[PDB]
């Protein structure tokens, strides 16, 4: 009932024959008269007289090339004894084979210009070999192999990224189906292909293709995406104490792609740290470092070690990073309004409890706290705050954040909160010091204000408890955030050594 | 004094436990960056010699797919003309550069073992490989070493330098040994 | 853990059985194939720092920089053992797809072809022989 009788046969012949074809003594010119001569065939055989024989036939062929994977690391885990690099190179064989006849037919469908068939064939195809994927990982599960998709896709994605002029002028949205194929593929949505995933994110084609040679940066937001997908997967698991070796593996891996996001394209995880930070659970400490310390490449950042003044960052201070993340769009529109009428007004005094009511959604088990909608919060205000400030005429300072309706949400959330919530109001605060510009210095300001004006001496516990947490872990080290705690030893006017959790225990006392 | 995890003592305590278990170590103390394969002080990129999310090291040249002329390809023309790959009737020069280029894989040791057949011993401390030298014996031989002036392989400059050492037959290697490890794979133990 | 991120997190352990092999990503090496195995520490891991430069090549032997040429078909490292064999005055030949240097100054030199005593690289016996009164048409020279 799926297919029609004998296509199965067709294809078995026509993928056969062209696995002969592909590794027969076949040169450019070769190639050219084979490959018109197996389309002559083809069109003979009368498949590619609908688009519905032809998805049947992509199909078909995807299913018979993993079948055939499957028959050979079968015989691999039977006969151990045999050559491993035998047992892969006849899936190499098949695979590739495959995939050049896909790239050949994506290259000449159509006229030289018609990139409209060449793109829908494209995406046809990479939709196909998903949907096998799909299927055959729901079916298989735990008997599920990555081998035949991964070797398939990043073939694939090698051969349409040739230096060739065709495959030039359709390049973007080359990139884009494979884009919206590795969405399509997250590891919430197929398990079992993680590894191949990361590998297919994290590989140097893609990465030079997607970050670097794609003009005025429209690569970015797709790719932020797909990191946005990882570190979605990743969160429930890294939020856990416990850490399986799996995990410790795909951990490792992911620090090891931001590592080199990081030094190559620092503007971009500079960009999407918000986001990023949205998604990263808080006691993850090294990936928002990594994140966090991202700045751009043109800016020089003063001695954080013997600072003057905020004299030598003061034209650098004026300036507003730049969030491409709608972080207003979290908020519920009653909320905002509510929000926006007592951020003008200062009315009601009740608006602040009915806030911390409504920031603590507790509807479903194990989270208690609506992390995005704190976040969201603290930035909102945050910006707000240093828009009225300059509207008023002057520059955000330690006495002109003060006293305003933007500060009776910080003070009210610091002393009116639990530990939990005031851990993660906190973080969100601590997640803004970053590199010199206007953000980090008002949320440095406010967060040294939120410990000086402190009610109990556990509110300042919590902030010394992040401001150094941040700082114990190895490399890197956001600036604004070590300046910041710099802030709070030097500077006489906190007493910090006064504090009794300073000398607490022995180890803590002895780390100053 | 906050009386949760969210003081002072539960950073303390996530010390500890780090300084326990290093699988715990993402929350506490975190690894070591600059252990890792890749050269952060590095002026230039780095992607393009990206390996893979779990490689230990950066892209080789013969790990790299690089665009070479038509002529050059002639693998396809010659699959039935050109010589097996022998290790026994190559230079040591050959032998040196497939020791230290195929780092991790068989054809190191398989060098490892034909330069061995030569004549040559690696120092498991000096990390050099060392031979004698043509006319020159050692001055004192004991059952557990013997010192002199030897030929070890310089592999910063590429060259064959003479050098004075104090071999012990402890801190030299036997001959290679090869695994019989079935289907192994490094990036699964890249915890 | 939710039941869906248990299942999520088996599946991960499953499919950690069987993790991508480095040769997986690159295209199928016919003579040298990426084998790995557990290598003694001190043992060098990774090659010497600066490998990847032409003037690491130029310090190469011939017969290594014609093993590289004929066993690592289109990659880096045949172009910079090609690099290396040009900068040493060799020239391929297209017909007969082997490099040649000029064992003596040639007698009839044309622009048409280069006839003359020369030194060549055998494939197939792997060594170097001397060919003499060989014509080096400039037709099959690229």
């Amino acid at each position: 009932y799926d297919d029609p009788p004998g296509l199965r046969e067709k294809a078995e012949y026509l993928l056969r024959e062209w696995v002969n074809l592909y590794h027969s003594a076949a040169a450019g010119r070769d190639s050219t008269k084979a490959f018109s001569a197996f389309v002559g065939q083809m069109h003979q055989q009368g498949i590619l007289k609908t688009d519905d024989l032809i998805t049947r036939f992509f199909r078909l062929c995807t299913e018979m090339c993993v079948e055939i994977s499957y028959r050979a690391q079968a015989e691999q885990q039977h006969n151990p004894a045999a050559n491993p690099t035998m047992i892969r190179a006849k899936c190499y064989h098949n695979l590739d084979a495959f995939v050049r006849l896909i790239a050949l037919l994506v290259k000449h469908s159509g006229e030289a210009t018609n990139t409209v068939t060449k793109i829908n064939l494209l995406n046809k195809v990479l939709g196909i070999v998903v949907g096998v994927l799909l299927q055959d990982h729901d079916v298989r599960q735990s008997e599920f192999q990555q081998l035949p998709y991964h070797r398939i896709f990043i073939m694939l994605l090698l051969e349409l990224n040739a230096p060739e002029h065709v495959l030039e002028t359709i390049n973007f949205q080359t990139l884009t189906a494979f884009c919206n194929t590795f969405h399509i593929l997250r590891p919430t949505k197929a398990p079992g292909f993680v590894y191949a995933w990361l590998e297919l994110i994290s590989h140097r084609i893609f990465i030079a293709r997607m970050l670097a040679h794609t003009p005025q940066q429209k690569g970015w937001p797709m790719y932020a995406q797909l990191l946005i997908d990882l570190f979605k997967y990743l969160a429930p698991f890294l939020r856990n104490v416990e850490l399986t070796k799996p995990m410790q593996i795909l951990y490792k891996g992911t620090l090891r792609v931001l590592l080199v996001l990081l030094h190559d394209f620092p503007e971009f995880l500079c960009d999407y740290h918000y986001g990023f930070c949205d998604v990263i659970p808080p006691n993850c400490i090294q990936l928002r470092n990594l994140i966090l310390s991202a700045f751009p490449r043109n800016m020089r950042l003063p001695d954080p070690f013997t600072p003057n003044l905020k004299v030598d960052m003061l034209s650098e201070i004026n300036i507003a990073p730049r969030i491409l993340t709608n972080f207003t769009g979290v908020m519920p529109p009653q909320f905002k309004k509510d929000l926006d009428s007592y951020l003008k007004t200062r009315s009601p005094v009740t608006f602040l409890s009915d806030l911390r009511s409504n920031l603590q959604v507790s509807n479903e088990p194990g989270n208690r706290y609506n992390l995005q909608l704190i976040n969201a919060l603290v930035l909102y205000v945050g910006t707000q705050a240093i828009a009225h400030i300059h509207n008023k005429g002057s520059t955000p300072s330690m006495s002109t954040i003060t006293h305003s309706a933007h500060m009776d949400i910080f003070q009210n959330l610091a002393v009116d909160l639990d530990t939990e919530g005031r851990y993660l109001f906190l973080n969100a605060i601590a997640n803004q010091l970053r590199y010199p510009n206007s953000h980090t210095h008002y949320f440095s300001c406010t967060m040294l204000y939120l410990f000086a004006e402190a009610n109990t001496e556990a509110i300042q516990e919590q902030i010394t408890r992040v401001l150094l947490e941040r700082l114990i872990v190895n490399r890197p080290h956001p600036w604004g955030l070590l300046i910041t705690f710099i802030e709070l030893i030097k500077n006489p006017a906190f007493k910090f050594w006064n504090h009794e959790f300073v000398h607490c225990a022995p180890e803590i006392e002895k780390l100053f | 004094m906050v009386t949760d995890q969210f003081g002072m003592i539960g950073l303390l305590t996530f010390i500890r436990a780090a300084e326990t278990d290093p699988g715990m170590v993402h929350l506490a103390l975190g690894s070591d960056l600059t252990t890792l394969g890749l050269n952060l002080n590095s002026p230039e990129n780095l992607y393009p010699k990206f390996a893979s999310p779990w490689a230990s090291s950066p892209c080789r040249p013969q790990d790299i797919d690089f665009h070479v002329p038509s002529e050059y390809l002639t693998n396809i023309h010659i699959r039935d003309k050109l010589a097996a790959i022998k290790l026994g009737r190559y230079g040591e020069d050959l032998l040196f550069y497939l020791y230290y280029m195929n780092g991790g894989d068989v054809l190191q040791l398989l060098a490892a073992v034909e330069l061995f057949n030569r004549d040559w011993r690696y120092h498991k401390e000096e990390r050099v490989w060392i031979t004698r030298a043509p006319g020159m014996e050692p001055t004192m031989k004991t059952n557990t070493y013997e010192r002199g002036t030897y030929y070890f392989f310089d592999c910063l400059n590429w060259r064959k330098v003479a050098k004075e050492f104090h071999l012990e037959y402890d801190k030299l290697e036997e001959r290679p040994h090869l695994p019989s490890t079935f289907n192994y794979n490094p990036a699964q133990q890249a915890f | 853990l939710t039941k869906e991120q248990l299942y999520q997190q088996a599946m991960e352990e499953a499919a950690w059985h069987h993790m991508p092999h480095p040769s997986d990503s690159e295209r199928i090496r016919q003579y040298l194939p990426r084998n790995p195995c557990p290598t003694p520490p001190y043992h060098h891991q990774m090659p010497p720092p600066h490998s990847d430069t032409v003037e690491f090549y130029q310090r190469l032997s011939t017969e290594t920089l014609f093993f590289i040429f004929y066993y690592l078909e289109g990659t880096k490292a045949q172009y910079l053992a090609a690099k290396a064999l040009k900068k040493q005055s060799w020239r391929f030949h297209t017909k007969y797809m082997m490099w040649f240097q000029r064992h003596e100054e040639p007698k009839t030199i044309t622009d048409e072809f280069e006839q003359g005593t020369y030194i060549y690289f055998d494939y197939e016996k792997w060594g170097q022989r001397k060919k003499e009164g060989f014509t080096f048409e400039y037709r099959y020279l690229e």
